[PDB]
């Protein structure tokens, strides 16, 4: 058995569409960045990225699902600004989107919104002291809203199975799989699957792995053909987070930093 | 939500009505929802469009599937996404997809014989489609006549077209099935194009039966073409969930004298023919003894004269009647 679209990355909507260029990405997001600094809104994004694995955690979703919903959100503020959607509203309704797309079901109007609103109390008061202000039929308008942005892009592929993949071919799956899987997670709080193929991701996070645990693997590298530079750049930047990770207080600043996010216009 | 976002992404947003004409025009009604023949308004267009309004409101699971899938999906035989409308006002989804004047439900209708250039045609392109599906892990779970399309005058003459239009014919539905396989297979497809082969060759349904997952009558007819399956020919048919209640309600030596060389012979077909062989291994009782759709492309049935053609009609005058309005 296996899962549809499989080995399509190559002719996919991911890979034809939704690997952006870097210089576009950085070039749409100075809108936001005159409200923000460049450190405060990749904060944002770590802080969203764990909003949305704890939805994920409390609803007792996979963590595939988990990854699509977070690429949907990615997405969206790729595209657009903070302003837009509140991503308050836009995290909740990728996981309700990914769910559906990942073919585990419709969540409940009942589930997602207690889920929506007991994460938030629960885990995030520290960002959040009111409770979670939205309904059904607010989380149902934005899922149109998100469809739309995306040109109905829903299949997503992630550096999971690529990773297994490789770690079958090493010979190590107990020794390095579970570390190289953890880093995988942890690129998902960065640009990286906007902007490099799932595969050259999972080969990064492989790499750190087993520099990690001082697992020779010069050779096995070598051996496979692909550009190394790249993905010297991948390995560059998954480095690069656990320094941003060790500077960040999540729980002693984002409360200050979510308070300078632009803010949504009303009508007149 | 950001005023200034909404104005200008309802401005441009395009929509059904302001871009095609459909109204009196609905061709099916199906069940997963109603099927309209769409012209473009907007100036640069004489081609027609099949038009869907999913049935629901919102993003339903069949919504969701459907979506995901076909605009991933890419093959001249199997049938394309063109355009996906979302409409805010009611929340209704329609997809845009190419207009298919005929389906093989209809061009079998029709000749009640098939020219077997057209046969050969037919099944080669069903072939190709159902492997690129099978090739991606697609199963499309209920082959049969009206779900293959094929498309009229035009740039694609001939061409056909797999869809899935949805909605009681168990006809061309695998004996695991009626024994009560759990899962949906590749091997279930193929089963269902021998079916659509043998009823290409001869006109009839091969197993035409009268109106739980175990159906005895189905069964019985399946039993009729051809004869009940010996121990050695499907080993693991023990293993079905229905098993016991197949070996009470049937007895073998009732199908002594049927087969399917027997039933095929009866309907003016060769039993030594290209055609009849590859029919028998598309036509296996046991899933794992069927052949893949790879293999019957390989066939050399499709290298004896006369070859596939592009065009299931061959340049010829197609004299089918066009889709009828509801
Ligand atoms: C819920 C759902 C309904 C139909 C499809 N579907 N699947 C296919 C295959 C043959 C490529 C697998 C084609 C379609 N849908 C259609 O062909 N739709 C046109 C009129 O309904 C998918 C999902």
């Amino acid at each position: 058995d296996d899962k549809a679209m499989a080995g399509n990355f190559w002719q996919s909507s991911h890979y034809l569409q939704w690997i952006l260029d870097k210089q576009d990405l950085l070039k749409e997001r100075q809108k936001d960045l005159k409200f923000l600094s460049e450190e405060e809104y990749w904060k944002l994004q770590i802080f969203f990225t764990n909003v949305i694995q704890a939805l994920g955690e409390h609803l007792k979703l996979r963590q595939q699902v988990i990854a699509t919903a977070t690429v949907y959100f990615k997405r969206f503020y790729a595209r657009y600004s903070l302003k837009s959607i509140d991503p308050v509203l836009m995290a909740p309704t990728c996981v309700f989107l990914a769910s559906k797309v990942e073919e585990f079901g419709v969540v409940s109007n009942t589930r997602l919104i207690a889920a929506a609103t007991s994460v938030l109390k629960t885990r995030f008061s520290y960002a959040f002291p009111k409770e979670f202000p939205y309904r059904m039929n607010h989380i149902l308008e934005c899922e149109f809203y998100l469809l739309e942005l995306m040109d109905c892009c829903l299949i997503v592929y992630h550096p999971y199975r690529p990773l297994l993949q490789y770690v079958q071919d090493m010979g190590q799956e107990d020794m390095l799989l579970p570390l190289a899987w953890r880093i995988v997670n942890d690129t998902y709080r960065t640009d990286l699957c906007l902007l490099y193929p799932p595969f050259m991701i999972a080969l990064a996070c492989l790499h750190v792995a087993c520099v990690v645990q001082q697992k020779d693997a010069r050779q096995w590298f070598a051996e496979l053909s692909v550009d190394m530079e790249k993905i010297l750049e991948i390995i560059r930047v998954i480095l690069k987070l656990y320094e941003q990770w060790k500077n960040f207080d999540e729980r002693k600043e984002m409360a200050t930093i979510l308070s300078k996010m632009p803010k949504p216009k009303p009508p007149p | 939500m950001d005023y200034d976002f909404k104005v200008k992404l309802s401005s441009e947003r395009e929509r059904v009505e302001d871009l095609f004409e459909y109204e009196g025009c609905k061709v099916g009604r199906g069940t997963y929802g109603h099927v309209y023949k769409a012209k473009r308004k907007d100036g640069k267009d004489d081609k027609d469009y099949a038009l869907k309004q999913i049935e629901g409101t919102g993003i339903s699971m069949s919504a969701c599937r459907e979506i995901a899938l076909l605009r991933e999906l890419k093959h001249p035989n199997v049938i394309s996404l063109q355009k996906v409308f979302l409409s805010h006002a009611d929340r209704k989804v329609w997809l845009l997809f190419d207009y298919a004047e005929h389906d093989l439900w209809h061009i079998i209708k029709f000749h009640r014989q098939l020219p077997r250039g057209m046969v050969k045609s037919l099944l080669y392109q069903i072939l190709d489609g159902i492997h690129y599906l099978h090739a991606n892990w697609v199963l499309h779970r209920d082959l049969k006549p009206a779900n293959i399309l094929v498309m009229g005058e035009g740039p694609e003459r001939g061409r056909v077209k797999i869809a899935d239009m949805g909605f009681v014919t168990f006809w061309y539905r695998a004996p695991e099935l009626l024994l009560g396989a759990r899962h949906y297979t590749k091997a279930i497809d193929i089963w269902a194009i021998g079916c659509i082969f043998a009823e290409l060759l001869t006109s009839e349904p091969i197993f035409h039966c009268r109106q739980n997952p175990y159906h005895h009558d189905q069964l019985d007819r399946i039993f009729n073409v051809m004869g009940f399956p010996a121990d050695k020919d499907w080993e693991d048919i023990k293993k079905m969930p229905e098993h016991s209640t197949l070996m009470k309600d049937f007895r073998r030596n009732t199908y002594t004298n049927c087969s399917l060389i027997k039933y095929m012979e009866k309907h003016k077909v060769k039993p030594d023919s290209k055609a009849f062989h590859l029919l028998q291994k598309l036509l296996t009782m046991d899933p794992i003894k069927r052949i893949t759709s790879e293999q019957a492309m390989q066939d050399p049935y499709f290298l004896e004269d006369p070859l596939p053609t592009s065009d299931v009609f061959a340049g010829c005058q197609i004299p089918y009647p066009k889709r009828e309005f509801l």
